C-alpha cells in the first residue's frame, strides 16, 4: 500500500489507517524471461490466480 | 503350398474369481472461487447550501 500510487499521486503522505485493499484480487500479469527477452503472460481470469 | 498355417481365436476368461479388475471408478470434486470487487464510484458534487 505504501509503494502503490495512492501516496506519490497528489501528496506523499495521504495513507492511513483508513485505506484498506479489496480482497477481491487476482494476479493480473506473470513476466518471464525466455532466453535472454521478457514475455508477458496474462493469466488474470485463470481459476489459480485468484 | 495352400495350407492353413495358423489361426487366432476370440477367446476370454470368465471373472468368477475376480482376476481383473478393468478401469476404475472414483469420485472427485473441483472447487471455482469467484471473490466480487469493489468498483470506482460516480459522484455528484453540490453546494452544502
Amino acid at each position: 500500500m505504501g509503494n502503490s500510487n495512492a501516496n506519490l499521486l497528489i501528496q506523499r503522505g495521504m495513507l492511513e489507517v483508513s485505506d484498506t485493499i479489496d480482497p477481491a484480487g487476482r494476479l493480473k500479469n506473470l513476466f518471464v524471461l525466455l532466453g535472454g527477452k521478457v514475455v508477458k503472460f496474462k493469466v488474470d481470469r485463470l481459476p489459480r490466480a485468484v | 503350398d495352400l495350407a492353413v498355417i495358423g489361426f487366432e481365436l476370440d477367446t476370454r476368461f470368465t471373472n468368477t474369481n475376480r482376476r481383473q479388475r478393468g478401469h476404475l471408478l472414483q469420485t472427485r470434486a473441483l472447487q471455482f472461487r469467484h471473490p466480487i470487487p469493489m468498483h470506482a464510484p460516480v459522484t455528484l458534487p453540490m453546494d452544502t447550501m
